């Protein structure tokens, strides 16, 4: 999965 | 609410100590509370909510999908028939993770979002939104798929527009919406190529303007850089 | 019972699908389900009770160590009184903590021990009793400390008689038993000779009968041997 | 802390 903050 | 005799003062210093048990639903709690007490929120308390529901969600997440694998599998050709409850509790930690999100939607909407004048907090709050959407768009398989979608590009996108007006480039809050946005497009939108665009223009703003940075500030910067160049590299 | 609805086999199945996706409340709630259809449970049923329960309150008993710590902090020369809330917080985990424990030496007591004949099953449930009192005498600083540290022994002493005459001493819940009732000497009856002397014995006798184990039961019983010698290696 | 199991 993607990295979000 | 449950919180609603506990002192503003006591609900915050409870979720910094909850957050240092790892003791996020409780800290989500607190939070919540907090927020209903209806005076607007400083920066630290902002962040507090958000760490807190990040968590919650993140670990609800993770499980759904989980579930959705075993589930896909057990849908397969040639799997044995184990009747309904796969489904029957994947739609248990789905319908768990939905609740959560309105939790957090209604906050936003109950009134912190109207309240926030400022960019700092309301590009904070509008990019919460359309982060709580996203979740309800990683579920959403039904007649309101399309509308959750809209509505969390939509946050987004008010986002952006105010980020791009009143913060300068390199703002933790500015990238760390891009990121998320780009996310967004790649992973809900099934548009690959305006995450991609986003995600390298976005890094390339921020770091024509590591120069005007303190320590302090470039590193909070390049470590929201360094994950949308992660996730370039993921993508290309 | 809010699981009385469900069937026995599904309450199992949701039990294994939580495991999976690290949702051990919800493992825990569950296997209590299981446990009241009233039924007695097989190995795998016991061990999926155990295992849900002890990873709940595993969480609840490091988050109340750190603010066990944060409050004898707060009450050293010199500190700043903060209020009420950090003693609040704490004795609110400590609160929910003695519930999970109630909880399992409910179902221990209604009806588990008194149905469980074979030494595999009585000696897994006295164990358990021990432990579960053992985290109670944890946190009890009252009036009933000294008698919670006394049903623990109790518990402990019961399954370890019966261990040391129906099971072979290589026998993995002997070895957990003595594991934990070593720990329960050292770290609750202040008896650190008696916790290194049951520890080092009971590994001892383990050893010399490991020549008669297959190559699988070799490698359960020298797993928990390993865990004898680790405690060994920090208290001596 | 000691190990449990
Ligand atoms: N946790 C607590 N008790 C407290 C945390 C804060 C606080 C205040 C401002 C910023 C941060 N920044 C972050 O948490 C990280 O960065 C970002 C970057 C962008 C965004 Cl929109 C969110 C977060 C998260 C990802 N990794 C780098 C830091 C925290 C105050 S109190
Ligand atoms: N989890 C699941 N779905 C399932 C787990 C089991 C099962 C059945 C018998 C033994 C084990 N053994 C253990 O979990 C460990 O050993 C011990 C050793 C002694 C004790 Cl009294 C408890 C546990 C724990 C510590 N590390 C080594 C293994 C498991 C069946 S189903
Ligand atoms: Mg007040
Ligand atoms: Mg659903
Ligand atoms: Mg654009
Ligand atoms: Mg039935
Ligand atoms: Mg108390
Ligand atoms: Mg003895």
């Amino acid at each position: 999965f993607p990295a979000t903050v | 609410g449950a919180m609603g005799s506990m002192e503003r003062a006591s609900l915050i210093q409870k979720a910094k100590l909850a957050e240092q048990a790892e003791r996020y639903e409780d800290m989500a709690a607190f939070m919540k509370g907090a927020v209903e007490k209806g005076e607007e929120l400083s920066c630290e308390e902002r962040n507090l909510l958000s760490v807190a529901y990040k968590n919650v969600v993140g670990g609800q997440r993770a499980a759904w999908r989980v579930l959705s694998s075993i589930e896909q599998k057990s849908n397969e050709e040639g799997s044995e028939e184990k009747g309904p409850e796969v489904r029957e509790y994947r739609e248990k930690v789905e319908t768990e993770l939905q609740g959560v999100c309105d939790t957090v939607l209604g906050l936003l909407d109950s009134h912190l979002i109207k309240e926030a004048g400022d960019a700092e907090s309301r590009v904070f709050y509008l990019k919460m939104k359309g982060d709580y959407y996203r979740y309800l768009a990683e579920v959403a398989t039904g007649d309101d798929k399309k509308r959750i979608i809209d509505s969390a590009r939509s946050a987004y996108q008010e986002a952006m527009d105010i980020s791009k007006k009143e913060m300068p480039p390199t703002n933790p809050i500015r990238l760390g919406l891009a990121l998320n946005f780009s996310v967004f497009h790649y992973e809900i939108a099934n548009s690959p190529e305006e995450a991609i665009s986003l995600a390298k223009t976005t890094f390339d703003e921020a770091m024509a303007d590591l120069h005007t940075l303190s320590e302090d500030s470039y590193k909070d910067s390049t470590l929201i850089m360094q994950l949308l160049r992660d996730n370039l590299t993921l993508w290309t």
